[PDB]
C-alpha cells in the first residue's frame, strides 16, 4: 500500500527528465489514492443454533454480497492483503460441507478484490498508455460481472437460488476471473509497462489456444489493451511524430539537439537521435523492430523541413494471432517510407547537386 | 406539491413557500408527507424561484430613482430571457400531469440549465440598482459582462444587449 | 396523491385546529370563472365584486392547489 | 434500520443532499451511517462526495469573473455534465413506484468513472488559468483509457474553444480583448510615436498553453501584430495550426 | 476427474493441446454440475 | 489445436510450441544450407493415431 507510492514517483521522474518539450506531465490528487472507498474492495445471530437450510440461504446472502466486494454479515474478507493473494475468513463454527462448499466458491472473490486494485493503481497516469487500457478494458468485464451479481440478486429475492445453483452459475465468470487476476498478478510482478504488458498477454493468449473460453478473453482483452501501443506506432510509422508522453514506446527520441545543432557533427538524426529501446519491444515485432526504427526516423527528417508528409492510405492495425499480417503492413509502410525520404532528400534539399558543387 | 411548486418557481409563492424581503420562497416546515431532505433539495429549486420574482418586479416597476427609456428596454430584452423559462415550466406540468410517479428530481433535473443564466444574471441587475447606471452606460454593464465565458449567460445577456443596440441604432438614426 | 394538495390537513392536525369550510370548486372551473371576467360580465361567484373593486372571493379551495398560492394568482387575475 | 430506508436515504447522496440516516457529520470524509449493508452504502455514497467537489466548485468560480473567459467555459462544461448524471437520478426517482441491483452497484457504476474523472480534473487545474488550465486539460488527454480520454477530449474542446476563439481572432480578426491575463500576449499601452512596433505587443510565457510550440507562440504574436498595427496606424489542433498559421503569415507580412 | 484437472491447470508444461483436453473435461463437468443443479431443486426427489 | 498446428504448419509455415507436442520438431542452431537436410524431425513418439506414417511423411 504505502510501498507503490515511491514506484509511482520513480517511474514519473524517469518520463520528465526525458520528455521537456511536454510540459507538466499529468498526475491525479493525492485523494484519488488516499480515500479507500473508492476503490473496489474495503444483532449478528449465532449461526450455530439455526437449522440448516436456513442457514444456507444466509451464506448465499453474505456471499452474494462479497462477490462485489463488499464485506459480508458471516464472512469477512480478511484486511492483511499482504503481498498480493487476497484471503478470507468464513465465520468458524458452520456445517462442515457448506464451510467447504465457501472456500471452492470463495477464489471468485480473492480473483476479484486483486483485479480491482489492479485497475485502480494502474489507471494512474505514470503506468503508461498501454497499461491504462489494460485496467479500461479489464473494468468492462467488472461492469459484467455486476451485471451478474444483480440478476442472481433478483433470484435470490424471489427464493429460488441455493448454494448448490450458485455453482454452477459462477463457473463461467470465475474462469474469467482467474484469467485476469493471473495475469493482473503476472503483469504487475514483473512491473512490466509498455511493450512488455504488450508482450505478455501475447505470450498468454498462445498459452491458451484450443481452450477457447479463456482464448476469447485474452484476444478481446489485448485487442482492448493494444489500441493505446497501436495507435502510438501507427503514428510513428506513418507520421514522423513520436507523442509517448510517458517512455513507454519501444522507440525513443534522445535530445541530442543540445549538442548538435549547427553541423549536426554527430550524424545525429540517423546516428543516436531516434534510437531503440531494448525490454520495450512488444516481441511480436522483434523481427520487424530495427525496420520500424528505420520506417519512422526517415519519416521525421521529411515532416522537419515542413513538406507534408502522409501515407496513401493510413491502415489502421489490430492485435492478431497466429496470422502476422502486421508484418506485412509495417512492410508495406516501410518501402513506402524509404520512397518517401529518399525521394523528399532527392527533390527538396537535393543531394546530387550539393555533392557535385561540393 | 408538485403544482404547487411548478407555480411557486413562478411567481404566485404560496403558503408552502412563505416569501420574505430577507429571503424569497423558502418553505420552512415539517411536512410528514415530504421526505425530511426534501426541503434541502427545495432550497436549492427556491433559490430558482426566488431570483425569478426578483427579475418580475424589477420588469414591473420600469416599464429621483432611475429611469429612462433604457430601463423600458432592457426590461422587454429580461421578459424574452425568460420566455423559455416560462415555457419550460408549462411543460414540466405537462409531463408531471399524465405520469404520477415522476418526483421533484425531475424538476431539478429539468430546471437545472435555469442556474446558470439566472444568478450571473441577477449580479447584472444589482449592479445596475446598487450603482444608479440610468442612461447609456447600463450597454456598458451588459457589454461588459456579456464577454463573460459561461456559455448560458453569454448568450442570454447577448439577447439583452442587442435590444438596447436596437433602441441606440434608433437615437443614433434619427440624430445621424 | 399529488392531485389533492392541501386535501391532507395532517400538518395543520400537528396542533390543534379547526378547518374552515370552503367550497371546494374544481379547477377547470376556475378558468371559465376566469374567462367570462376577462370578457364583459359582472357577479361572478368567483371574484366577487363589492364597491367597483373586483376581489377574489374570500373561500375558495380546490383539489390540486393550496389556497394562497390560488389566492396569489387570482389576486393576480382579478387585478387586470 | 431496513434497507428500504437505506435505498430511500442513498437516492439523495448523489445530488449531495444529506440523508436522513446518512450524513457527512464529519465535515471533510464521506458520510458516514448512523453491517455489510453499512459498508455497500460507503462505495455507493463516494459518488455523492465527487459530486459535492465538483458542483461546489461550479456553483462558486461561476460567479467569479475574476477567473476569466477561460475557467467560466470549463465550469460550464462541468455543470453540462452534472446535468445529464441528474437525468440518470430522475429515472431512478421514478423507478422507485424493487431496485437493488447490488443497491445500483451496476447502475451508479458507469457515472462513477465519470466523476472520478472530473474530481481529478478540477484539482489539476486548481490555481491555474487562461493557456495553463487548457495546457492542464490538455495534460488529462494522455491516458489510454478510452472512456476516459474521450471525455476529456470533449471537454477540452469546450474549455479550449474560448482559448482557440483568441487564437483565431488575435490572428484573423485583428484585435485582443482579454481584460485578465487570458492569453499569452501582453500588450502595454505607451505613445509608441516611432517605436510602436517594437515594444507594445509581447510574448508572455506563463500562459502558453503546453499543446503549442515555442515557434508556434512567437509566429503568432507576429500575426496578429501585423494585423493590428495594419488598423492602428495603417494533436495539438488535428495538426492544423501548423497549416493556417504559416499560411496567415506569409498573408499577413506581404501583405502588412 | 477434478484433481486431475485442478493439478494439470496449475502446470503450463502440461501442454497446450493438454490444456484444450482439460478445458474440454470441464465442459462435460459444468453439465454434471447442472444436473446436481436439478436434484437439488427437486429435493422439496428419491 | 493438433488441427491448427497441422493447418498453419501447411498452408503458411509455421512451427510454435515451446512444448514437445506437435510431431515435427525443429532443431536450432541451423542458419545454413543444412535446413533441408538437418533441422526437422519427424519425431515418431508425438505422430497421432489417426495419421499414419506415409500420411505424416507428406506433411513434414
Amino acid at each position: 500500500l504505502q510501498q507503490s507510492l515511491e514506484l509511482k514517483r520513480k517511474m514519473l521522474r524517469d518520463k520528465q527528465n526525458k520528455k521537456n518539450s511536454g510540459q507538466h506531465l499529468p498526475i491525479f490528487p493525492a485523494w484519488v489514492y488516499e480515500r479507500p472507498a473508492l476503490i473496489g474492495d474495503f444483532t449478528a445471530l449465532p449461526i450455530g443454533t439455526l437449522p440448516l437450510a436456513s442457514q444456507e440461504s444466509a451464506v448465499v446472502e453474505d456471499l452474494l454480497y462479497v462477490l462485489v466486494g463488499v464485506d459480508g454479515r458471516y464472512v469477512s474478507a480478511q484486511p492483511l492483503a499482504g503481498r498480493q493473494s487476497r484471503t478470507f475468513l468464513v465465520d468458524p463454527n458452520l456445517d462442515l460441507s457448506i464451510r467447504e462448499l465457501v472456500h471452492r466458491i470463495l477464489p471468485v472473490a480473492a480473483s476479484y478484490s486483486a483485479v480491482t486494485r489492479f485497475i485502480e493503481e494502474k489507471s494512474s497516469f505514470e503506468y503508461g498508455q498501454v497499461n491504462h487500457a489494460l485496467a479500461a478494458a479489464m473494468r468492462t468485464l467488472v461492469k459484467e460481472h455486476l451485471i451478474l451479481v444483480s440478476q442472481l440478486e433478483q433470484l435470490h429475492r424471489q427464493g429460488l437460488l441455493s448454494l448448490q445453483k450458485l455453482w454452477f452459475y459462477i463457473q463461467p465468470a470465475m474462469r474469467t476471473m482467474d484469467i485476469l487476476a493471473s495475469l493482473a498478478t503476472s503483469v504487475d510482478k514483473g512491473e512490466c509497462l509498455g511493450g512488455s504488458t504488450l508482450s505478455l498477454l501475447h505470450d498468454r493468449s498462445f498459452s491458451y489456444t484450443g481452450d477457447s473460453q479463456a482464448q476469447e478473453l485474452c484476444l478481446y482483452l489485448t485487442k482492448a489493451a493494444s489500441a493505446p501501443y497501436f495507435e502510438v506506432l501507427e503514428k510513428w510509422i506513418y507520421r514522423g511524430i513520436i507523442h509517448d508522453p510517458y517512455s513507454e514506446f519501444m522507440v525513443e527520441e534522445h535530445e541530442l539537439r543540445k549538442e548538435r545543432i549547427q553541423e549536426d557533427y554527430n550524424d545525429k538524426y540517423w546516428d543516436q537521435r531516434y534510437t531503440i529501446v531494448q525490454q520495450q519491444i512488444p516481441s511480436f515485432l522483434q523481427k520487424m523492430a530495427d525496420k520500424i526504427l528505420s520506417t519512422g526516423k526517415y519519416l521525421n527528417v521529411v515532416r522537419e523541413c515542413g513538406h507534408d508528409v502522409t501515407c496513401p492510405v493510413a491502415k489502421e492495425i489490430i492485435y492478431t494471432l497466429k496470422e502476422r499480417a502486421y508484418v506485412e503492413q509495417i512492410e508495406k509502410a516501410f518501402n513506402y517510407a524509404s520512397k518517401v525520404l529518399l525521394d523528399f532528400l532527392m527533390e527538396e534539399k537535393e543531394l546530387v547537386a550539393h555533392l557535385r558543387s561540393i | 406539491m408538485i403544482h404547487e411548486l411548478l407555480l411557486a418557481l413562478s411567481g404566485y409563492p404560496g403558503s408552502i413557500f412563505t416569501w420574505n424581503k430577507r429571503s424569497g420562497l423558502q418553505v420552512s416546515q415539517d411536512f410528514p408527507f415530504l421526505h425530511p431532505s426534501e426541503t434541502s433539495v427545495l432550497n436549492r429549486l427556491c433559490r430558482l424561484g426566488t431570483d425569478y420574482i426578483r427579475f418580475t418586479e424589477f420588469i414591473e416597476q420600469y416599464t429621483g430613482g432611475l429611469h429612462g427609456i433604457y430601463l423600458r428596454a432592457f426590461c422587454t430584452g429580461l421578459d424574452s430571457v425568460l420566455q423559455p423559462y416560462r415555457q419550460a415550466l408549462l411543460d414540466l406540468e405537462q409531463e408531471f400531469l399524465g405520469d404520477p410517479h415522476l418526483s421533484i428530481s425531475h424538476v431539478n433535473y429539468f430546471l437545472d440549465q435555469f442556474q446558470l443564466l439566472f444568478p450571473s444574471v441577477m449580479v447584472v441587475v444589482e449592479q445596475i440598482k446598487s450603482q444608479k447606471i440610468h442612461g447609456c452606460q447600463i450597454l456598458e454593464t451588459v457589454y461588459k459582462h456579456s464577454c463573460g465565458g459561461l456559455p448560458p449567460v453569454r448568450s442570454a445577456l447577448e439577447k439583452i444587449l442587442a435590444v438596447c443596440h436596437g433602441v441606440m441604432y434608433k437615437q443614433l438614426s434619427a440624430w445621424m | 396523491n399529488l392531485a389533492a394538495v392541501w386535501d391532507q390537513h395532517l400538518y395543520s392536525s400537528d396542533p390543534l385546529y379547526v378547518p374552515d369550510d370552503r367550497v371546494l370548486v374544481t379547477e377547470t372551473q376556475v378558468i371559465r370563472e376566469t374567462l367570462w371576467l376577462l370578457s364583459g360580465v359582472k357577479k361572478l361567484f368567483i371574484f366577487q365584486l363589492i364597491d367597483g373593486k373586483v376581489t377574489v372571493r374570500n373561500n375558495i379551495i380546490v383539489t390540486h392547489l393550496t389556497h394562497s398560492c390560488l389566492r396569489s394568482v387570482l389576486e393576480q387575475i382579478a387585478a387586470y | 434500520i431496513t434497507e428500504a430506508a437505506l435505498v430511500r436515504d442513498i437516492l439523495y447522496v448523489f445530488q449531495g443532499i444529506d440523508g436522513k440516516n446518512i450524513k457527512m457529520n464529519n465535515t471533510e470524509n464521506c458520510y458516514k451511517v448512523e453491517r455489510s449493508l453499512r459498508d455497500t452504502a460507503v462505495r455507493l455514497s463516494e459518488l455523492g462526495w465527487l459530486h459535492n467537489k465538483i458542483r461546489r466548485y461550479t456553483d462558486q468560480r461561476s460567479l467569479d469573473r475574476s477567473f476569466g473567459l477561460v475557467g467560466q467555459s470549463f465550469c460550464a462544461a462541468l455543470h453540462q455534465e452534472l446535468r445529464e448524471y441528474y437525468r440518470l437520478l430522475s429515472v431512478l426517482h421514478s423507478q422507485l413506484q424493487s431496485l437493488t441491483l447490488r443497491r445500483l452497484l451496476v447502475w451508479t457504476y458507469d457515472p462513477k468513472i465519470r466523476l472520478k474523472t472530473l474530481a481529478a480534473l478540477v484539482d489539476h487545474c486548481q490555481g491555474r488559468k487562461g493557456g495553463e488550465l487548457a495546457s492542464a486539460v490538455h495534460a488529462y488527454t494522455k491516458t489510454g483509457d478510452p472512456y476516459m480520454r474521450s471525455l476529456v477530449q470533449h471537454i477540452l474542446s469546450l474549455v479550449s474553444h474560448p482559448v482557440l476563439s483568441f487564437l483565431y481572432r488575435w490572428i484573423y480578426d485583428g484585435e485582443l480583448e482579454d481584460t485578465y491575463h487570458e492569453f499569452f500576449v501582453a500588450s502595454d499601452p505607451t505613445v509608441k510615436t516611432d517605436r510602436l512596433w517594437h515594444d507594445k505587443y509581447t510574448l508572455r510565457k506563463s500562459m502558453i498553453p503546453s499543446f503549442m510550440t515555442m515557434d508556434q507562440s512567437r509566429k503568432v504574436l507576429l500575426i496578429g501584430k501585423s494585423i493590428n498595427f495594419l488598423h492602428q496606424v495603417c494533436t495539438d489542433l488535428e495538426n492544423a495550426f501548423q497549416g493556417k498559421i504559416d499560411a496567415a503569415y506569409f498573408e499577413t507580412s506581404k501583405y502588412l
